[PDB]
DNA sequence: TTTTTTTTTTTTTT
């Protein structure tokens, strides 16, 4: 152990030593996370294989033997710069990641057990937050010795020694001092290596300043090192304790949030705001893909954005943002276009069920068979709180908790009243329907209505609804035909996407930073005018849908569908930054949905 | 023709006064030979304190355009890698302007032959060449002299046989295979040295300077290790550690290898993407792939490991690494690899080879950012050389590290394409030449820049030509994209497998003159380079007909 | 309208302060210059100690026909008896040249070749001289309180670089509690 | 193993073609086209460039694909398929 | 030194 205190003097070393010309980074590290209460510090081992080698050729080795004796070092660095003696002072955490090399996680077996293993995967779920031990002391139950242990990482069975026996000894409680541990459940990516197979998921652990840095289902990077442990042969189970854990691009987001700031956002941000383009460049960002279809084109972006949404009391509040219909024929890139859609979004679940893949579309509370007591499961539309959603096969939707889509996209919320719990829980989530028609363009010489399921309320329910109708027709075909061919080799069209990123446009995973940028900020509003054009523009299309409807027709309207076009307006405008909204901003909004009112009339 | 205090304790004398100077650099131009140069000479006058603009020339024309645009009261000038074929007397004139003239010129280059103008006629220069090449060249001797100043019947034609006698002399030099001779760096380093200067800086700068070019021969480079490892044996940073220390933190030679991106990069890829792997080994095929990993068979080592990080692979792999290597590589003809060159030391940030160093320098040059569009374009290109200069600069080594990646994404372009075309079989060996041509493909943009198809062809050639029995052969490549068919186009020549024999003296310099003697339709020689050309379509297959007839080489 | 700072100095500035003040060179060389504030001298004596200001010496160390003295209190040895009283005494913050963070970095950046081993050395002692003076600062500041302050022994730059949070902030401390009246 | 890639240069003669191949295809029934059944048509000759293992599309490689989809269509058209033969002769 | 457990939720199915 004094071999471990040379390598402690050897850490100590590394720490007041090291220079990238001339600040001592760690160290500076060091007195600015005091004041954090941080009490840990993120190591380049880079740095340190530009210090000295041989540390980590042995840290390499049996680094579980060394890490904890990698903080007994810089623990008492911060007592040599915390303060001066001559408390009570947190034993450190360490957080440690480097560029490395990625590992594939279907090939981790064996071997590198019980090394560094850089991966990314992703969570699928979040375990609750679990205390563990840090500092315990006991007396015994006969001679009353007291013992002191500080229980350290990385089980271990508390020492017997002062009948007296076998192990005489119960927790002081009272004085003992905690942590917490995540027990993150986390899956493979998505791409790899499924080969024909179902995804794996490998569990691993954080601790203290590593807990809940990670949402539910977001992309993730973990270093952290492969293990073992029994948990009822030898047959233990697999896992990996983390240290240390960063967020794959970015993700930060969570939670109230980020930026930050490097300020070259707010003008670069407020530049957009400056181009008049900028809401039609963030059109020409949604769809390198599609070509054509501006329309709907025009109608994804205002969505994301998020809406109005005013709380006014009493408890009173109106949703955001709203809903969108992709339903047309085949060829429509609705699923393409969604596929884009649901990557654009910075927090979001993609279902073309029934529900994606296996979520039951709302939370469905079941019981752990273990310790029996119902727990909810949680849900996709629980999950994408806060963020889009995605649905195809929306003919196909599950009908009892359809309501439930019914119901929280409009009252943000969905009430369980099932079993034991109560709780209305929050959906926020904002719906994209992109379902097929039923017969495709055989509902057009029909009542276009009752097209879903048997009802025509739920279109009531939707907002943007949009019929998409794409005839054979000449020469927008030749062009969008002609830009196929460039599209797929050698990416003719995608080289010619690239020199319009220099000219004008966005480069979309600054679009995610965007619309996570300006939906943070309070919710836009219009001036009262465009408002009293919503009611003459609106006094005209409900007295257009009765007069429409002098001929006896079924159909659609509502006092939902004004207010349904009032949100697209504070969305357009949440583009622009803008605590107001001018008439003709409004404007387009209206005969953005203008073509849906249209669509009423076919 | 001059000693290099001389010129230098001469320009001194037109030097200092303010408003400046009046004297600047031209550097030129994106040829890395003057970067190292002009640094350590940017060095000298900084160091001299004396104020100088700074100009990164690219066209042959466009130093034309300079010179000619805004030259007023400067009193003296400075020139680089031009002007050792053609006089800027003829290209300029420059006249008399006030014996003891109103403006000095210097010019520095290694490419020969130097043109007749050059040594004799001292006007402009001032002329460099001092000491590489006396020579004699005792041609140009009389080539003046003789010509100089030149019963009367019969000594007519006898005055004009001799005068002949020269002519046919003079008519063999000055047409000629065009080379380059040693790397002006060490004529500089022997220049500062000569003051009495040497930096460790300026030596490793005289190492990226003179490594610069060691894709391309040595010839003198094989005797630059002892130009330069005395002088590496002449600094003695410490007697001993003293570690690390954090600062100098100073070079030291150590087994290098032709095997590319080492330090920074996955030893697999390593072998993957080097030039010396391709050819030898067969990297387009699967068949020297799986061989390859023979090697690794024989080596001891993981696939895996062959995808490590460099940084990662344990110690034990470091120390045996050569050793390894001496007990396999011998077996497929790889001995040829292990040089003994030198690597700089950030220490704390890493320690880089100047081979490796050198390949980053060239990735800011294509990357990293009607006839008009092409000059906007040309000048991105000189826009993005100063982010190299800067690149030079050790205080920003984090700009450095995105070139460096981005010789991977470089490479990654380059090597699949090669291959792309080796499959294709895009050889045509013609009779006098092997030669091909690239129609399309992806990124031709990036084969807009002269050295991404010099690197290109310079891997394609290794890769062509081992040899390869028998009889290498120089070649040709061509590429499009837009301006309505530039189709830049470059003269290339075989590397002999490291046992020169000769020179070997590139024929298409004068060539591609016969053919801009010739009907020379839409050709251009707004390069600075002989070796490359402008080219239209419409006249280049013609141009390829009359590239065959009359085979000069 | 200098709008920044406004009140407080530009570390930027301040450097512009101290590199006014006196210290000894090594002159290589053996008109006049006339100058202002400078008197010396006539043909100053190479390769002896004599005394110049800083800036000068700066510019004639960048052309290296002089070299600059290590000030006699910058020393390993030295910094040692320092900041050991530091530690020592917990309240006081010793005893300081006082120009000497701004004189760290200015001769570091280009007169490091003519100390003996401040390298790896004294920016690490002077780093941990400032820690230990920083929390002997920032622990000295619970006692903030109106109206007195002694700082005592404490650098300009020390000084300057956190001088709004005491300034601006003790104001609203008196303000309000003379108001009281 | 062996992955094929066409060249823009003789493939816009697919847009064109197409062009053909849908402008008309107006003229009798519908569809049973899609945009997705255009950009199918390169799947199905790459594969055939895959058999050849030409590494990238070759012009015939494409032939093949196309005079697939043409009668693919053709007969799948009723008796006024008489006339759809007519038409796409040129895409032969 | 070991102790002791069938409804409720959802599902796929004639
Ligand atoms: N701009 C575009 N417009 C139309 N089709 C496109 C476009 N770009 C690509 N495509 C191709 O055509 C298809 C567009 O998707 P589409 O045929 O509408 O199926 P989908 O409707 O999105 N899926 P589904 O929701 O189940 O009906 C893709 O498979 C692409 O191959």
């Amino acid at each position: 152990d004094d071999d471990n205190t040379e390598i402690i003097k050897s850490f100590k070393n590394f720490i007041l030593e090291f220079r990238l010309d001339s600040q001592f980074i760690y160290r500076d590290q060091l007195r600015n996370n005091i004041l954090v209460k941080n009490y840990s510090l993120t190591v380049n081992m880079e740095h340190l294989i530009g210090y000295n080698e041989d540390i980590y050729k042995k840290l390499s080795d049996e680094p579980s033997d060394i890490i904890p004796l990698f903080e007994t070092a810089i623990t008492q660095v911060a007592k040599r710069i915390s303060i001066l003696s001559r408390n009570s002072l947190p034993t450190f955490q360490l957080i440690l990641n480097s560029n490395a090399n990625q590992i594939p996680l279907r090939d981790l077996d064996s071997e590198h057990v019980s090394k560094i293993v850089r991966l990314s995967g992703i969570i699928i779920s979040t375990s609750v937050l679990s205390s563990r031990a840090t500092y315990l002391s006991i007396m015994c139950r006969n001679c009353r010795h007291t013992t002191s242990i500080t229980i350290n990482n990385f089980t271990v069975s508390l020492p017997r020694s002062c009948n007296c026996g076998p192990d005489p000894y119960i927790i002081i409680h009272e004085s003992s001092k905690f942590i917490d541990q995540q027990f993150l459940k986390l899956q493979e990516i998505p791409e790899l290596v499924p080969v024909g197979e179902m995804p794996r998921n490998l569990t691993m652990t954080c601790d203290r300043y590593l807990t809940n840095k990670v949402i539910p289902g977001t992309r993730v990077t973990i270093v952290g090192i492969y293990s073992i442990y029994n948990s009822k042969v030898a047959i233990r189970t697999p896992y990996i304790k983390i240290l240390g854990i960063q967020s794959d691009v970015e993700t930060s987001s969570i939670w109230n949030s980020v930026t930050m700031f490097t300020e070259e956002e707010e003008e670069e941000f407020l530049q957009l705001s400056r181009n008049p383009k900028l809401y039609e460049i963030l059109t020409n960002s949604i769809a390198p893909s599609i070509f054509g279809n501006e329309d709907i084109k025009k109608a994804i972006v205002c969505l994301l954005m998020g809406g109005s949404k005013k709380i006014l009391p009493d408890g009173m509040r109106l949703r955001g943002d709203i809903n969108v219909l992709l339903l047309g024929d085949p060829g429509t890139a609705k699923s393409q276009l969604l596929k884009f859609v649901e990557k654009v979004s910075p927090i979001a679940v993609y279902t073309s069920g029934k529900g994606s893949s296996a979520a039951g579309l709302t939370a469905s509370v079941q019981r752990d068979p273990m310790t029996r007591e119902f727990y909810l499961e949680g849900g996709a539309m629980v999950l994408a709180d806060g963020g889009v959603v995605c649905i195809d096969e929306f003919d196909k939707m599950r009908d009892e908790d359809r309501v439930a889509i019914h119901e929280a996209m409009e009252q943000q919320t969905i009430s369980i009243a099932k079993a034991g719990i109560t709780t209305v829980l929050n959906s926020r989530t904002s719906v994209l329907a992109a379902a097929n028609p039923i017969y495709g363009r055989y509902d057009d010489l029909k009542s276009p209505g009752d097209n879903i399921d048997f009802q025509t309320t739920i279109l009531s329910r939707f907002d943007m609804i949009f019929i998409v109708k794409d005839d054979h027709n000449e020469e927008r075909d030749i062009s969008i035909a002609n830009h196929v061919i460039n599209i797929h080799t050698g990416n003719a069209n995608a080289m010619q996407n690239q020199q319009e990123e220099n000219g004008s446009e966005i480069s979309i995973e600054k679009m995610k930073r965007y619309i996570t940028y300006c939906r943070l900020k309070c919710a836009p509003r219009l001036s009262p005018q465009a408002a009293e054009k919503l009611s003459s523009n609106f006094v005209t299309i409900r007295k257009q849908l009765l007069i429409n409807e002098l001929e006896s027709t079924e159909r659609p309207i509502t006092i939902r569908q004004l207010e349904a076009i009032i949100r697209i307006t504070e969305s357009l405008a949440k583009l622009e930054l803008s605590p107001i909204a001018q008439e003709r901003h409004v404007d387009e909004a209206i005969r953005l949905f203008q073509a849906s009112t249209m669509d009423a009339a076919s | 023709i001059s000693q290099f205090s001389e010129a230098y304790n001469k320009i001194l004398r037109n030097s200092s006064s303010h408003s400046s100077c009046q004297l600047v650099i031209f550097v030129s131009c994106l040829n890395i030979d003057a970067l190292c140069a002009t640094k350590m000479l940017s060095l000298l006058f900084k160091k001299q304190l004396v104020q100088s603009q700074i100009v990164p020339i690219f066209g042959y024309s466009e130093l034309r355009r300079h010179y000619s645009q805004l030259d007023d009261n400067i009193n003296s000038l400075l020139l680089v890698g031009f002007g050792g074929v053609i006089d800027l007397e003829a290209f300029l004139e420059i006249d008399p302007q006030e014996q003891s003239f109103r403006r000095d010129i210097y010019v520095l280059d290694a490419h020969r032959p130097w043109n007749l103008d050059n040594i004799f006629g001292s006007q402009i220069i001032q002329c460099f060449d001092d000491g590489t090449v006396d020579d004699t060249l005792g041609e140009q001797k009389e080539a003046y002299y003789k010509l100089l100043e030149l019963n009367d019947l019969s000594k007519r034609k006898q005055r004009k046989k001799q005068i002949h006698e020269y002519e046919g002399v003079l008519e063999e030099y000055y047409s000629q295979g065009t080379t380059v001779v040693n790397s002006i760096s060490a004529q500089i380093y022997s220049l500062l040295s000569a003051i009495g200067e040497t930096n460790l800086s300026n030596l490793w700068l005289n190492i990226l300077g003179t490594t610069s070019l060691d894709i391309a021969y040595a010839q003198v480079y094989n005797r630059l290790y002892p130009l330069l490892q005395d002088e590496v044996k002449r600094l003695t940073p410490s007697s001993r550690n003293s570690v690390k220390t954090p600062d100098t933190l100073t070079l030291n030679i150590q087994p290098d290898y032709y095997l590319f991106l080492l330090r920074h990069s996955s030893l697999y890829d390593s072998f993957y993407y080097s030039n010396y792997v391709n050819a030898k080994l067969s990297l387009w095929n699967e068949n020297g792939k799986k061989r390859l990993h023979k090697m690794f068979a024989r080596m001891g080592i993981p696939l895996s490991t062959a995808q490590e990080t460099w940084l990662y692979m344990d110690h034990s792999i470091k120390r045996e690494l050569g050793i390894i290597f001496d007990k396999n590589l011998d077996r497929y003809g790889l001995q040829d690899i292990i040089r003994d060159g030198f690597v700089r030391t950030l220490g704390y940030r890493g320690s880089i080879s100047a081979s490796e160093f050198v390949e980053a320098l060239t990735a800011l040059l294509e990357v990293g950012n009607s006839a008009q569009k092409l000059t906007n374009l040309r000048k991105r290109w000189v826009s993005n050389f100063w982010l190299s200069w800067d690149a030079l600069d050790d205080r920003k080594v984090e700009l450095l590290n995105r070139g460096i990646q981005l010789a991977q994404d470089l490479q990654r372009a380059i090597f699949n394409t090669g291959v792309a075309i080796l499959e294709k079989k895009l050889i045509k060996h013609l009779r006098i030449y092997r030669l091909c041509v690239l129609q399309d493909g992806p990124d031709l943009d990036l084969y807009r820049n002269p050295l991404t198809l010099l690197r290109l062809g310079n891997w394609l050639i290794e890769c062509c030509a081992e040899s390869e029995d028998k009889q290498l052969l120089p070649m040709v490549l061509a590429s499009i994209d837009e301006n309505t068919d530039t189709y830049l186009v470059a003269g290339l020549t075989p590397r002999y497998p490291r046992g020169t024999k000769k020179p070997i003296l590139n024929n298409f310099s004068m060539a591609f003159q016969q053919i801009t003697a010739e009907t020379d339709a839409k050709v251009r020689i707004d390069n600075f380079e002989s070796s490359i050309i402008e080219i239209r379509r419409e006249d280049l297959s013609p141009f390829l007909e009359k590239l065959t007839l009359s085979g000069l080489l | 309208l200098p709008a920044h700072l406004q009140q407080t100095f530009s570390p930027e500035e301040i450097q512009f302060i101290v590199e006014n003040e006196p210290i000894k060179i090594f002159p290589r060389i053996t008109w006049q210059l006339i100058t202002t504030d400078d008197k010396a001298l006539n043909n100053m004596v190479a390769m002896r100690s004599t005394e110049v200001v800083l800036w000068i010496a700066l510019l004639l160390k960048q052309q290296s026909k002089c070299s600059i003295v290590a000030p006699q209190w910058l020393t390993t040895k030295e910094l040692d008896r320092k900041i050991q009283y530091e530690k020592t005494h917990p309240d006081r913050f010793s005893e300081l040249p006082w120009n000497w963070l701004v004189l760290a970095r200015i001769l570091f950046n280009k007169a490091k070749d003519d100390f003996h081993d401040p390298i790896h050395e004294l920016r690490g002692k002077i780093q941990d001289l400032r820690e230990i003076r920083q929390i002997k600062v920032l622990k000295g500041l619970k006692y903030l309180n109106e109206s007195h302050l002694q700082l005592d022994n404490l650098s300009l730059l020390e000084i300057n670089e956190l001088r709004p949070f005491i300034t601006e902030i003790m104001d609203k401390l008196r303000e309000i509690h003379t108001a009281s009246l | 193993k062996i992955y094929p890639k066409l060249h823009q240069m003789d493939m816009d003669k697919v847009s064109r073609v197409y062009a053909d191949l849908r402008r008309e295809s107006i003229s009798t029934g519908s569809f049973p086209i899609t945009v997705r059944h255009l950009e199918s048509i390169l799947r199905i000759a790459e594969s055939f460039a895959k058999m050849r293992l030409s590494e990238f599309v070759s012009s015939y490689d494409l032939d093949r694909a196309i005079k697939v989809v043409v009668d693919s269509f053709v007969d799948a058209q009723k008796v006024s398929v008489r006339r759809q033969l007519r038409r796409s002769f040129a895409i032969y």
